[PDB]
């Protein structure tokens, strides 16, 4: 089963010949395997065996790691498992970072280059063999496919950045291994900034999980939908940041004659510099006040005054007018796109099947680190083909037989014969 | 350069003479034709069975002309006639006729498709009924999840095979003419097989499609027999059949069952409907809205006395008068209504009970509230009874009636546990955080606001407020699926600001005023735990959370920024495009479900009159303290549904003739009908 | 009981045998209708001119029917002819050319429609050319407002039939047939047509929506002709003709006047204009992206210089490069971005002057931004005057950038008075509130803003861009409508407020801080003066008003629960209500407006791009210091007319003959045609 | 006016249907039998 003319098929865009029904269920087929009955088996029954397998996961991988041939090991094959099984070793991924903190590094709070707790010695196995599939991914099919889908675009990233946190790390562990006060640490001090990273990625990670949604038939129609919606956002983006900087230059110009929007009592050096004015106008954006009205000067009431107009207009602008615009926007572009989410979603669950429909990868992430006869196939495509073609033809015959309706022409067409019969007989007769 | 274009499908012509022969059958020239064949017979220069490069032979061409006179002459003669009967079929000509009573690869119709199905799949009662005479018989579709038969467990043979015969199966079992003609209840057949169809939509992914267009074609069916009554004597003996008392709307109710929404909605079934309803106040259409308020008013001011009549004496005239179910919703209502005002009461001075009595003695008020409360359950526990744990289940305020009766018994049960294990009355600042006493209010107050929801449950009856409460129930739905996107949006977030800020916590004593949270005058230490981080992000969303909220105290400048960025992202995703969306979302989905409101509402509707309807209702205040026959009602039945089905025939023909424009296959037909005129004029005047 | 029914406004009914004349004409028995005929000149039996219930005679009939031959024969018999012309226009058919030939009290034509009108109106090239050929002529519509001629004061009698006469005559010349039988420049009469209609549609209230509609079938005819061009040579005939330099686009110019955006979007006409606007670029958008990127910022970075060459040796390699329509776009738009810049460098105030001298003396980034100022003046100014007021004044932008002109230049005013006055240096604290240099500061950052946001402007040059510039700028118009009610409701509770609080109004000094106002860190008298209302209702829409600023110090319950509940319902009207309404109306419209986006933008673009394509510019900075070719042109502009209209004309016939369903009336003609041949057949036969 | 009226009216109602409504199958069907019709009778005498 190479498979080719369905990934031709992918690689042209080709949506509608991927959402025809005849492919579908070719492709169910496939997924779902031998694991066919899945498709018959009540809700509750179904439910169970997935939460099974995805338990299991890391003994039906050693399974294959071990005995691939064994009943088992046969279980990871059917893509539909592969799935399953991957997608939990994520799972527990995402919790070894949620059990870091929230269970872990609890003497450590002032220790300048902490030591490596295991939980971030096991983490560093699972982050190694995601990069690692990534790059055995970007080797077999290849570069602008692989940055092309989000999923893999987020992987490098977060893969990058889980990367320096833990290097970060051990450069500190050994430069700086003291145990002062978490506040007499300099700013930039690299736990400081590891942590930051670090803490980045974890938000990187889980916004990776979206992409299981396009699995579901009931929120992924949803999740690709609004993908869609997410270009047109772009183009807000651009108009909102002229009127950003627009306004941000004259807040600027009139004030720059503890400190910031970030302090329980909001001092006027919200404007004093150029990034705090453009912070200070970004929170206004949300309209559920985030930042005062305290433009005023500690004095200049003109100048204050001004001021007040100058943030004023800019909110009427943004807040009610861009807005506003926006929604419309969205509204309209929903609309189109509601009406084509099947064919989207369907083509795009598909690309994900087939990512595990090969046999290059089978392993999940923490234990993959661990590693003529053409004549006839052409023969039999002409064949089929050319059945195809006929039953086009007749079809196509048919259903504009049975649907064009009849014009003008056609009426014209008849009365000439009429006529032409009329003459003939009154000829024939005298 | 150029690009070459040759013929690589390469396919045989047809002789100059064979050509000829196919040319005269579409002009329709009898005699040529007759020729033709009559040399061909002693010449052989022409295979009578030759076929055009579209594959319409001589026969196809004229069944598709319609020149039966040309088709009898070919089929004289010994021409294939393969599949004909099919194509015969499918151009829905009577001309089927001819073939059937003669009896002596490539090709448009699958191997399954035999003339019973196509013509099914055609749906002309005419040509079906020709063929169901002789006799004729539809494989049985094995049911849904049948892998159990090796028969179907072999499908590996060919799944697309198998998956397409049986669409094709059903397709002909789901025709309106052959549910007419075959099915002894048209009406009962329709309701099930629109149920079984909706269910193998879901089970077969692919071809959902086909077999929910097949599902509301059943059910179109059923409302149209329905919409062919003309007499309140027919309605009633159709919606009170019982297959197997009767009288009690039994297909109505099964109606209810399969979800048949259409057929419930009908205006005549409504109209019935309503005079069971409003018995005991007819006119009561007519009455002026005021003149009804006022009845409604007197009504339900004097449910106790109506209520208690029945207990005491059932036959006497007022124990008759709550046994009407329009009644039967104004009581039941009033006593809901006193309820919830003796739940305001509790919440007052009216009884000014201490506040420092831990375990205290239930107020008088409380007292009064028990009994309401365990009549609710004990309906619960019969509605579960009458109606098995199923039905009890699907309802979704069931869902409610649960969560409020059980919260108002934990209520109970934790009040009595503290008025024993808490003689004395200590400062309530000293009560510690779990308390019985403290926990029991707790519970009481979440389930006064699950009872005063539940009140929404009285819109479907108002005819304003009704479809605008279905409205919105199904746009809550698709609100549902937004939030689980969210949902992972916010643990995203919530994940990394923890991450970020789980060092710099501090204790709530360092804290001013002793307080940690966001719930304090100066909001802090909101990220410090996850549970909090949650909580400020759900906050966020409405603007009650302080910026100040992301500085740490030892002032670090590069944590602090990356902390502002990440939640500054989490607001512009939500409330700037995520809330976005969802509006418009919402948009959409409005003016879809506005359409189907009314249907939706009516269904909605009668389910709730229907409940009254029943005989087993009182207050819950005061809730606790032949062969012979069936052959008639069937044979009654089977006549209207002759008349019905008689009108429905009757009734879709016209339509199909009154509303189908004129394709070109039909000026065709005409255009040939003029030339063989013609041909046969010249000849006899020539 | 039952209600009778009578015909209350009888008319004269038909006799048996006039019935039966008038049946015959519609079953086309022409011998029965010749017999009829024949007998009544006998025995005067029947009125040969007799009536149908429906008003329609024998003749008309016949014509309906399209029965020639009968037509002739009752003609021959003398039927009263009247008004039938105009029947046979309206079913057009060659029964006109006998009526015609034929020549020597209901009616469905009003008395003012002429066999040329209703030709017109009908849109049929060969009946209007067959009019035509004959001496015809359709009355010249008075001006626009032509009260001076007493006959437009007819409107005083019967102005109905006055502006039905009218919309006819209009609704005829609007035809493209007869514009392109009759005009000699088929486009520019269309043009000039389209815009008169338009100026009716406006003045003509009602009949407004027809006025347009006319006015639209102008404007898609002339795009429709531009679109039948095959080659370049015709397109640059067409779009370089003046009518009298050339090669200048006069007409495309033309159309840009009269706003004829689907011409001037035409794609062919788009695909001339890009290689004028790209010259010296060959693909430069078929370049990289990337590439385009390099080139277009080498480009911009080297603008002086491109600006001093043309200054230095206007006839040079380089002095002639900065011609070049997107040379001159990239520079001109590269001088702004700098000024922009130069802006930006006094935020950062890099060059710093003390907040004590009063006037100081410019600071160095201020002269350099002098330079383009001054420019940009003399640029408007060169635009008015050559464009003239009235176009100036129609431009938006002008506006803006007028404004923009005009603060710039009162600051430098203010600047320098403050220099000549105020010399001296004094803490700024004690400035005057309207010292000159704090005036100016203002002024100076107002027009900053307005500067950078007339970048805008530039976004129509960009394919994503551009469509959602022009988007808006239709939206704003609503928005500024919407804005009126908010005002007033603004307004109204602005009143009321301030009425009841300004009772309550305390000193700056008696508040904390001496502050006073909803400007302070605890908002004071917000309700106290109107002005201070005002803004606090402003600011509330925001959510940035407090609400302890509803309370009195006096604490006079009732008051304070008044203006409490006064600013509750502003909330709500506001935000709940106007802002939500404001979401659908923009919604609305943003719907509609997507419909015409592209042509709206690439109209813009265009706009754009010609300006550009002219030869007087530079950028703002270095801104300051024969009869015989005429006939010729006529003559093969005439030309390409002649064939562009007889391809459309066909095109158009074609469209109808294949994109048209066939209506009841064809039928009837089908019917007709075999009923008359079969009458024949058997009379022949018999 | 209102006997104007109503005349002008009803006339326009039916210009308009004819106008704007399509051919049905039933006016196939009806065009059908009058060929039919007529090549009986026709075939009839000339037979
Ligand atoms: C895309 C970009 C182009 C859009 C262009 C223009 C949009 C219109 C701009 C109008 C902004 C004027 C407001 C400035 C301002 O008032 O400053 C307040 C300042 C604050 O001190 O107050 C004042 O200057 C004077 C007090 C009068 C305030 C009332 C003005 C109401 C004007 C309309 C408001 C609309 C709110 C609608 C909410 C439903
Ligand atoms: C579904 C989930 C996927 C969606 C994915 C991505 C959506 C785009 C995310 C962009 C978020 C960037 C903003 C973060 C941030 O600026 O932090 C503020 C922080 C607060 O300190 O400020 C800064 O970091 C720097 C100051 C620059 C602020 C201006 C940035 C403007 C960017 C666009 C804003 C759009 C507002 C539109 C309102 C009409
Ligand atoms: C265009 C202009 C015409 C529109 C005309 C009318 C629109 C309806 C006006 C109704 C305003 C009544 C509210 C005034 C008020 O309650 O003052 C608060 C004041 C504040 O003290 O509180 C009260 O007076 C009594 C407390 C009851 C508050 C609950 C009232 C709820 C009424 C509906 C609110 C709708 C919110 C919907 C949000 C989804
Ligand atoms: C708006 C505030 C004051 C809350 C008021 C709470 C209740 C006093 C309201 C809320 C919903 C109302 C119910 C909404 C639906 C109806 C249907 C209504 O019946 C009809 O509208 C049509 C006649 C019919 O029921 O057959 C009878 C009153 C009732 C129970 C209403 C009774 C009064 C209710 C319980
Ligand atoms: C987003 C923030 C940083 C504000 C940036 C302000 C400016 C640097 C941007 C805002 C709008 C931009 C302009 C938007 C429109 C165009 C059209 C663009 O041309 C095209 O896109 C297609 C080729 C063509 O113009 O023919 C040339 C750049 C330009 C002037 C852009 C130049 C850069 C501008 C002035
Ligand atoms: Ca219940
Ligand atoms: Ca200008």
């Amino acid at each position: 089963m190479n498979l080719s003319r369905l990934k031709l098929a992918i690689k042209y865009n080709q949506k509608e010949f991927v959402s025809q029904s005849n492919c579908q269920q070719f492709l169910n087929t496939v997924w779902f395997g031998q694991m066919s009955g899945y498709r018959r088996k009540p809700t509750c029954k179904k439910i169970m065996t997935v939460l099974t397998v995805g338990i299991f996961w890391p003994v039906l991988s050693l399974c294959y790691l071990i005995a691939p041939k064994s009943q088992f090991g046969r279980i990871i094959h059917t893509p539909f498992m592969k799935f399953i099984i991957h997608g939990a070793s994520y799972f527990t991924f995402l919790l070894l970072l949620n059990l870091y903190s929230l269970v872990y590094n609890e003497d450590k709070k002032n220790t300048m280059g902490p030591a490596l707790e295991r939980i971030d010695y096991l983490l560093i196995l699972w982050i190694i063999g995601m990069i690692w599939s990534d790059i055995k991914r970007l080797w077999y099919e290849g570069l602008e496919d692989f940055l092309e889908e989000s999923r893999n675009q987020l992987s490098f990233v977060m893969n990058s950045l889980y990367l320096a946190t833990f290097a970060l790390k051990v450069v500190a562990h050994n430069k700086f291994h003291d145990f002062a006060d978490r506040k007499d640490w300099d700013a930039f001090h690299p736990t400081l900034v590891a942590e930051g990273l670090f803490a980045f990625a974890n938000v990187l990670s889980y916004l990776r999980l979206f992409f299981m949604y396009t699995t579901s038939s009931i929120l992924g129609p949803l999740q690709i939908s609004m993908g869609q919606m997410l270009q047109d956002f772009g183009k807000f983006l651009g108009m909102f940041l002229l009127v950003l900087f627009s306004f941000t230059i004259g807040l600027t110009q009139l004030y720059d004659k503890c400190v910031g929007i970030f302090c329980e009592q909001q001092s006027n050096d919200t404007f004093h510099s150029f990034i705090g004015t453009c912070f200070a106008l970004f929170w206004y954006i949300f309209s559920l006040a985030h930042v005062a009205i305290f433009v005023t000067r500690f004095s200049e009431e003109l100048q204050s005054f001004v001021g007040a107009v100058i943030v004023g207009t800019y909110n009427v602008v943004v807040v009610i007018v861009l807005t506003k615009l926006l929604v419309a926007m969205l509204h309209k572009s929903f609309q189109l796109i509601a009406n084509h989410e099947d064919k989207e979603w369907k083509f795009a669950r598909a690309k994900l099947w087939l990512s595990y429909f090969d046999d290059k990868c089978t392993l999940p992430p923490p234990f993959n680190i661990i590693p003529n006869l053409k004549q006839k196939r052409d023969e039999n495509y002409q064949k089929v083909m050319c059945c195809l073609v006929h039953r086009y033809l007749t079809s196509m015959r048919q259903k504009m037989q049975s649907t064009d309706q009849a014009t003008v022409e056609n009426l014209n067409e008849l009365r000439q014969d009429l006529s032409k019969f009329r003459n003939e007989i009154r000829d024939l007769l005298g | 350069d150029r690009i070459p274009l040759q013929i690589v499908r390469a396919e045989t012509e047809l002789s100059a003479e064979e050509k000829a022969f196919l040319s005269a059958v579409e002009k329709g020239d009898y005699a040529t034709v007759k020729q033709a064949l009559q040399e061909a017979e002693i010449y052989y220069n022409v295979n009578i069975n030759c076929m055009d490069p579209l594959g319409r032979s001589a026969l196809l061409i004229a069944i598709e002309n319609e020149n039966l006179e040309i088709m009898e002459l070919l089929l004289n003669h010994s021409v294939y006639v393969g599949d004909a009967l099919l194509y015969a079929i499918r151009k829905e000509v009577v001309g089927a006729v001819e073939l059937l009573l003669s009896y002596r690869q490539f090709s448009e119709f699958t191997p399954d498709i035999t003339p019973i199905m196509l013509a099914a799949h055609t749906n002309n009662y005419e040509i079906i009924k020709l063929l169901v005479q002789k006799r004729v018989t539809i494989p049985r579709p094995h049911q849904i999840r049948c892998n159990c038969v090796e028969c179907v467990s072999s499908s590996e043979v060919d799944s697309l095979r198998h998956s397409r015969s049986r669409l094709n199966i059903y397709k002909a079992l789901a025709s309106p003419s052959l549910i007419a003609l075959s099915s002894e209840d048209p009406i009962l057949t329709a309701f099930r097989l629109g149920w079984e169809l909706k269910e193998l939509s879901k089970v077969e992914n692919e071809f959902k499609a086909e077999y929910e267009e097949l599902s509301q074609q059943c059910k179109l069916f059923a409302k149209d027999l329905l919409d062919q009554a003309r007499s309140s004597r027919e309605l009633e003996i159709i919606l009170n059949h019982r297959d197997d008392k009767y009288h009690d709307l039994a297909k109505l109710k099964v109606a209810i069952k399969y979800h048949q929404k259409e057929f419930v909605a009908q205006p005549n079934c409504q109209q019935l409907l309503a005079t069971l309803w409003y018995d005991g106040f007819p006119g009561w259409r007519r009455k002026h809205w005021v003149v009804k308020l006022l009845t409604c008013m007197t009504i339900g001011f004097l449910f106790p006395m109506l209520s208690i009549a029945y207990l005491i004496s059932p036959r006497s005239n007022l124990g008759l008068f709550i046994k009407k179910p329009f009644i039967k919703f104004i009581c039941h209502t009033a006593s809901y209504l006193t309820f919830l005002f003796m739940l305001l009461l509790a919440s007052q001075h009216i009884v000014r009970t201490d506040l420092h009595v831990q375990g205290p003695p239930p107020t008088v008020v409380e007292w009064m509230i028990l009994p309401w409360v365990l009549g609710f359950i004990w309906g619960e526990i019969k509605e579960m009874w009458d109606g098995g744990f199923t039905e009890y289940i699907h309802d979704w305020w069931n869902l409610m009636d649960f969560a409020m009766n059980s919260l108002y018994l934990a209520t109970i049960s934790l009040k009595i546990v503290a008025y024993v294990k808490y003689n004395g009355s200590r400062p309530r600042e000293e009560w510690e955080m779990w308390h019985p006493t403290l926990i029991a209010e707790a519970l009481f107050a979440i389930s006064n606001i699950l009872s005063s929801l539940r009140l929404i449950s009285l819109f479907t009856a108002n005819s304003h407020l009704g479809p605008l409460q279905i409205s919105l129930g199904r746009m809550l739905l698709d609100i549902l699926k937004f939030l689980f996107i969210y949902c992972l949006v916010l643990l995203a977030f919530a994940n990394g600001l923890n991450q970020l800020y789980f060092y710099y916590e501090t204790r709530a004593i360092d804290e001013p005023n002793n307080c940690k949270g966001i719930r304090c005058e100066k909001q802090n230490n909101a990220f410090s735990t996850l549970f909090e981080t949650l909580q400020s992000l759900f906050w966020s969303v409405f603007g009650l959370l302080n910026l100040y909220v992301t500085n740490v105290k030892a002032r670090h400048e590069f944590t602090e920024f990356v902390g502002a960025t990440m939640f500054g992202t989490y607001n512009v995703i939500s409330l700037v495009v995520l809330l976005n969306m969802l509006i418009a979302m919402m948009n959409n989905s409005y003016q879809l479900i506005a359409d189907h409101a009314d249907i939706e509402w009516k269904f909605a509707r009668t389910k709730l009159w229907m409940s009254y309807f029943d005989e087993g209702g009182t207050l819950p205040p005061p809730f606790n303290i032949r062969h012979a026959d069936s052959l008639i009602q069937n044979q009654h039945y089977q006549e209207v549904i002759r008349n019905l089905v008689k009108r429905y025939v009757a009734a879709m023909i016209r339509n199909s003739k009154t509303n189908e424009g004129l394709t070109e296959e039909n000026f065709k037909e005409l255009k040939q009908d003029i030339s063989s005129f013609r041909y046969e004029v010249l000849d006899l005047l020539g």
